[PDB]
């Protein structure tokens, strides 16, 4: 077989996910390979396997991570390793895809002769730089009218904020100008504080999906830029697992209480109010919340938000913690009631200017109206909890809204937008320990965007393949729908939930038992974990992934009481309060169905544009400049799909050649008898010399289309062929020079 | 093999005697056959040694006796060119590619041994007629 | 995208609206109306029959029937034509493009789903349907899995244990006792003070007083003692021609017979005896959760003071450790409507529906076994 | 009813 002696294959190791292993001795297919490692080892094969093979030399390093003849995790997590570690070489594409890795280093490569080196190159001219897909997306938006996307993702902290803003300066330097990069720039304090978080495995993770769309004029001059959010996450302002906290703000705020300006919000520290306080990890290392409120405030005042608006923003926040704060004491299973004078609620009610004795009264009891006649009825102190919390998310994410519309006021320029381009960031596939709503809502969204990759990437390679005249179905499309239809068709996981929060005594027990009768058998994507009735996996692209039922009828309800909202309407102390509402169904939707139309408002707005794709990946955890570990480089590359990608591609003929460098690299195999003048038919006429099979390769007009594996064995038999020619050349010359010293010995 | 051909092949034997005891060592058996118009690979000579470890082909010692039958073992043009051409179209050998290749592929020679060789052959271009170079090596 | 009709027959009122939201939007009596005397104006529009409000407005002049006693369907093209008022004029929504999902007591004859589901298919056209026991969907209204419901509406009473999802048949009791018949008692009632409401016009008036000023006394004696003896405790009233009656103990006396039906002249136990009846034909396990819910629905159960009557009696009965609770939510005269809304918004449900292919291989028999 | 009473 292709093993044999001087080969060489990966194998696994703990501490380097591959390493390098020389095959020592030839296999015949019997459980066992001699090898010797860079000193000695024998390794099993077992149930089969065979190790991966390496590739060929001439190949490793390249531009391309489809140019390499055997695709396979152990070769892409080489190349960029070679390509990081000795090169310096940050950027790589895989396909069409942009990988980018986080150097934690500044770089000369964004100096702007390199700016003006990109511009009006195609991709083929040059190495990969973010430059270069700035380039693509321009140009298609010039060429041919559409509107261009370019999508980002990555684990948040693999530089997808210097991505975007290295992408911009592109516009802005080969467009001209106007001073949008700066105010796009400005704003991100403000959207960092409100939007972010701390999670158990990353500060400063985004917590939403931030699109940032550039507008042109009819010169291609830069206009202006409008931001769109999706994908907040509404269910982390009232409930934080251990480690986590709430979003910034709520800490920057609390920090801050000791300045005058807060004096009145009687703001306590951050472990008294119930919202901040659950997930018990009050303290960033590395970060003084006081300094950020600063910053936070000096941003929102180069955006152009009054002081009077921010003391507003403050206050509602400082309403929202404070009522976290209310506690509910039931007089029975059917009612609840607010202690007297109880003082959370009177400061609420103070800091929001309404009745204390209104909001004891709605917080407590719902009002139903038929058409004639109206009933006030009281509700337990669940439902009293419920809906309190629903009030608070309801408040935050209409206060999100309202600060992202102010953005957007200052941000726009009011001139006729000829087109755009957009630049979205976008949380990549997330696994921890422990997953739960919030993961399981996560991974969904990148189920669809990964379906949507894969389907234009099917449209691109059809496109390609009538350029060479190939017929199509040699190349076939590769579709996760069906873990799509498991998540969101009806009789889903997000349908069971949605069910589930509705009907009497819905409980997270007999939410798994329903997910299990439903699905357990009839689905090869959903398993159940083996020793638990709690838990339930569901097999992503990337892998598979074990949520816990424990949190989500938590999280999943939302109800808002219209009456609590008719209230805080009628507040007239400031301004701001009845301005946020001001605007039937939507009180009613749970918060995975918000979370779904918020998707297909997403995939709306890309499947009106033509996407360009950016990928980030962090290299180590300690920010070491240039160090590179292969353990999370592994973990990132199939959290970003890349590894997916690859293997999608690994199908199909990934390797692509031109007859003329065809011949530059394989002259050699060729008897002069074989060489025609016609190079396409010598070509025609030796490949099927060389390669027994029709299948493994494709002619077309002007490349070959390989298999994968079939460059590597043209390699392997040149340099067999290159080797044996040296033996013979060097073994005459040296036993000429032995007959020639015994000519000397003669004599 | 005829008494002549054993009376020659004989003298050569002992002429690369480095002892006086009549006998080669193992490793030179494979220089006495070049000597005598052979033109073994180094496995080659290795298989018909009997894949002698390292210790016997440098220290035990073999007469013109025992060396023959390996010898006459090894005993029993258009490949050669093709091979120098696989190195090439018009007809010339890049004299540092040529050094390249022999000091790192196949069984590797050393750098004196390819100047020996190449010397006096190599034009100002770098350039190497291998048909010449061929007939020349092959004499 | 499509979201079922959820519609309640009852007796008396109708009351219908879509799936998945709070209350009906449509309530209107399910009565019709007939002209009686003669037309005499030329050129009027003079209509044949009226129905619902219409009916009520005009009442002067109509008689009214009422084409459902006692939850079974008596008159078929009364009842089609309240189903065809309530789909094109109450709700304008064609029925060919939702499920509609229909209401009916237990124990009660098999024509009578038979014929609404005939109907249903074959004159409306409706895609899918089902057919839903009253009782349970009042759990689903109050938010339980287990109790015992109390439901008395116009016509039928009856009680159903449910415990953790599962009815228990062998202890349904139904009784025809409740709401109509209360107010063919209270005319007689009012009689002996010495007014006269015969026509089908005044029973309609007999009903809305026995809406505004009937009330359970908790003990009936001692009340009848105090009325007896003073005149604190009596109300007056008027009638649409500014008449205006006074009644005094005969306001309580006329709820008294629910728990009394020997008033009436019926066999059975008042509501409280076939409610603790129905418990004791449940295996013991199970009791101590049953008397920890009794659920009030429909709106015989709204008079004042039914509930504390309800609890002391049972408590009287039952043995002394437990609680005895009653659940009587403010809402409860909607309860039917609003668990059925519930119900046919589940996803679980969509394939409980009987679709049309169903029907058209099977016949109205399908019901019987597909439905409960 | 059919039998036992006038429905
Ligand atoms: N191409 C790059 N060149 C130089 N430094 C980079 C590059 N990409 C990332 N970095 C560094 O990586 C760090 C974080 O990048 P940045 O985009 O600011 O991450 P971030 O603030 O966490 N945004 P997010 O990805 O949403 O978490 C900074 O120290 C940057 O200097
Ligand atoms: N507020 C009320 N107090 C007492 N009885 C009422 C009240 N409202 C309706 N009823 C009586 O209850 C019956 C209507 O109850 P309802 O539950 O609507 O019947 P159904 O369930 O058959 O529609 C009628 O007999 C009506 O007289
Ligand atoms: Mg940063
Ligand atoms: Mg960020
Ligand atoms: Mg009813």
């Amino acid at each position: 077989e292709l093993y044999t002696k001087y080969a060489r294959v990966w194998i696994p190791d703990p501490e380097e996910v591959w390493k390098s292993a020389e095959l020592l001795k030839d296999y015949k297919p019997d459980k066992v390979l001699q090898l010797r490692l860079e000193k000695d080892l024998e390794y099993c094969l077992d149930p089969k396997e065979l190790p991966p093979l390496r590739n060929p030399d001439i190949l490793v390093g390249e531009n391309d991570l489809t140019a390499l003849s055997y695709l396979h995790e152990p070769a892409v997590l080489h190349n960029l390793k070679v390509r990081f570690i000795d090169s310096k070489l940050i950027y790589t594409y895989c396909g069409i895809v942009l990988v980018a890795i986080n150097p934690y280093e500044q770089l000369p490569i964004y100096g702007e002769d390199i700016i003006n080196a990109y511009s009006g190159q195609n991709m083929g001219d040059m190495d990969p730089h973010i430059f270069a897909v700035a380039e693509e997306a321009y140009k298609q938006m010039a060429r041919d009218e559409r509107n261009q996307s370019i999508i980002v993702s990555g684990e948040s902290g693999a530089g997808k904020t210097v991505s975007a803003k290295y992408a911009m300066r592109y516009f802005a330097t080969v467009s001209g100008s106007a001073n949008v990069e700066e105010k796009v720039l400005a704003s991100n304090p403000i959207m960092e504080s409100i939007g972010n978080a701390k999670t158990t495995r990353n500060d400063n993770s985004s917590r939403f999906g931030k699109y940032i769309e550039i507008g042109f004029d009819k010169r291609y001059r830069i206009i202006g830029a409008n931001m769109r959010t999706y994908l907040l996450e509404k269910s982390r302002v009232v409930f934080q697992a251990e480690e986590e906290r709430n979003y910034h703000i709520f800490y920057q705020l609390c920090a801050s209480a000791a300045l005058p300006e807060f004096k009145t919000l009687r703001l306590g520290n951050a472990n008294y109010f119930h919202y901040t306080k659950q997930g018990g990890s009050p303290v960033i290392d590395g970060i003084d919340d006081a300094k950020e409120m600063v910053n936070t405030r000096q941003a929102c005042t180069l955006l152009g938000i009054s002081d009077s608006y921010q003391m507003g923003i403050f206050r509602i926040l400082a309403g929202i913690l404070h009522l976290g704060n209310v506690e509910f004491a039931s007089r029975d299973s059917d009612s609840c009631a607010i202690p007297p004078k109880h003082d959370p609620l009177t400061i609420f009610c103070d800091l929001m200017g309404v009745d204390y004795e209104e909001m004891a009264h709605w917080l407590c009891h719902r009002k139903l109206a038929t058409a004639t006649e109206t009933y006030i009825k009281p509700i337990s102190k669940l439902h009293a909890i419920n809906a309190r919390d629903a009030l608070a998310k309801h408040i935050y994410a209409n206060l999100f809204n309202w600060i992202v519309d102010h953005v957007n006021k200052a941000l726009h320029s009011t001139v006729k937008q000829h087109s755009f381009i957009g630049v979205l960031d976008i949380y990549g596939f997330e696994t921890f320990e422990i997953n739960s709503f919030e993961q399981f809502c996560i991974n969904y969204a990148n189920e669809k965007l990964q379906q949507q990759f894969n389907m234009h990437v099917f449209k691109l390679e059809q496109e390609e393949y009538m350029k060479e005249q190939i017929p199509w179905t040699l190349i076939d499309f590769y579709d996760n729908q069906p873990c799509i239809n498991l998540i969101e068709a009806k009789m889903g996981v997000l349908d069971l939930l949605d069910e589930e929060c509705k009907m009497p005594k819905g409980s997270d027990d007999t939410w798994a038992q329903k997910l299990y009768n439903t699905h357990l058998n009839k689905c090869a994507l959903f398993e159940k974990p083996r020793l638990s009735n709690k838990a339930f996996i569901i097999k992503h692209f990337a892998d598979k992934v074990e949520y816990q039922c424990e949190g989500f009828l938590e999280k999943n309800k939302d109800t808002v009481y219209e009456e609590q909202i008719k209230v805080l309407k009628s507040s007239k102390k400031f301004k701001l309060l009845p301005e946020l509402f001001q605007d039937s169904k939507e009180h009613k939707k749970t918060v995975g169905h918000q979370f779904r139309n918020s998707l297909h408002l997403l995939m709306e707005t890309l499947n009106a544009t033509t996407p360009h794709y950016v990928r980030c990946i962090k290299p180590n955890d300690f920010k070491f400049p240039f160090t590179f570990d292969e353990k999370r480089a592994v973990q990132q590359l199939r959290a970003c799909g890349v590894l997916e990608t690859i293997r999608i591609s690994a199908a199909g003929f990934p390797s692509r050649w031109t007859y003329q460098e065809f011949f530059s690299r394989y002259r050699v195999l060729m008897k002069q008898k074989d060489v025609l003048s016609d190079r396409k038919q010598t070509c025609k006429n030796v490949l099927e010399k060389l390669i027994l099979d029709k299948d493994k390769y494709q002619f077309g007009k002007t490349k070959i289309f390989f298999r994968a594996g079939q460059v590597a064995y043209l390699e392997k038999i040149r340099a067999d062929k290159l080797r044996a020619a040296c033996i013979r050349i060097q073994k005459t010359i040296r036993g000429w020079l032995m007959r020639k010293k015994y000519m000397r010995m003669r004599r | 093999f005829n008494k002549d051909q054993l009376e020659e092949f004989k003298e050569a034997f002992e002429l690369f005697d480095r002892v006086g005891d009549g006998k080669i060592l193992y490793s030179q058996c494979g220089d006495v056959m070049r000597a005598l118009g052979q033109n073994p690979t180094n496995a080659e000579v290795l298989k018909v040694l009997g894949n002698p470890k390292s210790d016997e082909l440098k220290s035990r010692r073999v007469d013109f006796e025992t060396f023959l039958p390996m010898l006459q073992a090894v005993a029993k043009y258009e490949d050669y060119l093709e091979g120098f051409r696989v190195f090439d179209g018009n007809g010339k050998v890049m004299g540092a590619e040529l050094r390249h290749v022999l000091t790192t592929l196949g069984e590797k020679m050393t750098e004196e041994e390819v100047e020996t060789v190449l010397a006096g052959h190599e034009d100002s271009n770098g350039c190497i007629n291998y048909e010449a170079f061929l007939k020349h090596i092959l004499s | 995208e499509t979201t079922a009709l959820v519609c309640d027959n009852g007796s008396g009122l109708v009351k219908a609206g879509f799936a998945g939201d709070d209350a009906p939007r449509a309530v209107f009596p399910s009565i019709v109306g007939r002209p009686r005397h003669q037309g005499v104006m030329v050129g009027m529009g003079q209509k044949d029959s009226y129905v619902g409000d219409e009916a009520q407005s005009k009442r002067g002049i109509l008689t009214l029937k009422y084409p459902i006693e006692h939850g079974i369907i008596t008159n078929w093209d009364d009842m089609e034509k309240i189903w065809h008022h309530t789909f094109y004029n109450e709700l304008r929504v064609a029925p060919e493009e939702h499920p509609t999902l229909l209401t009916e007591a237990p124990l009660n004859p098999k024509a009578n789903r038979e014929k609404m589901t005939q109907i249903m298919f074959e004159t409306f056209n409706v895609p899918a349907m089902y057919v839903a026991i009253q009782a349970v969907l009042s759990l689903y209204a109050s938010g339980r899995t287990t109790g015992i419901v109390l439901d008395s509406g116009d016509g039928v009473t009856h009680n159903v244990p449910i415990y953790e999802g599962y009815a228990l048949p062998h202890a349904i009791m139904r009784l025809d006792l409740a709401g109509r018949d209360l107010t063919d008692y209270l005319m007689k009632i009012l009689t002996e003070r010495g007014y006269s409401f015969v026509t089908t016009a005044e029973r309609e008036i007999v009903r809305d007083i026995k809406e505004k000023l009937c009330y359970v006394a908790l003990d009936f004696e001692n009340e009848m003692a105090t009325a007896a003896s003073s005149s604190s405790l009596e109300k007056s009233y008027e009638l649409p021609d500014g008449q205006v009656i006074t009644i005094g103990n005969e306001r309580f006396r006329c709820p008294e017979t629910l728990f009394q039906p020997s008033f009436i002249g019926m066999e059975s136990a008042g509501i409280h005896e076939t409610t603790y009846n129905s418990i004791m034909k449940c295996d013991i396990d199970i009791r101590k959760d049953l008397y920890a819910n009794n659920v009030m629905s429909g709106g015989t159960t709204m008079y004042p003071g039914i509930a504390d009557r309800m609890q002391k009696e049972i408590t009287a009965l039952a043995p002394s450790t437990m609680k005895i609770k009653i659940i009587a939510p403010p809402e409860r005269k909607y309860s039917v409507w609003i668990g059925g809304s519930i119900l046919a918004s589940l996803s679980t449900f969509q394939q409980m529906w009987i679709t049309k292919q169903e029907y058209d291989e099977a016949g109205p028999s399908i019901v019987h076994r597909k439905c409960f | 009813w059919x039998a036992x009473c006038p429905a």
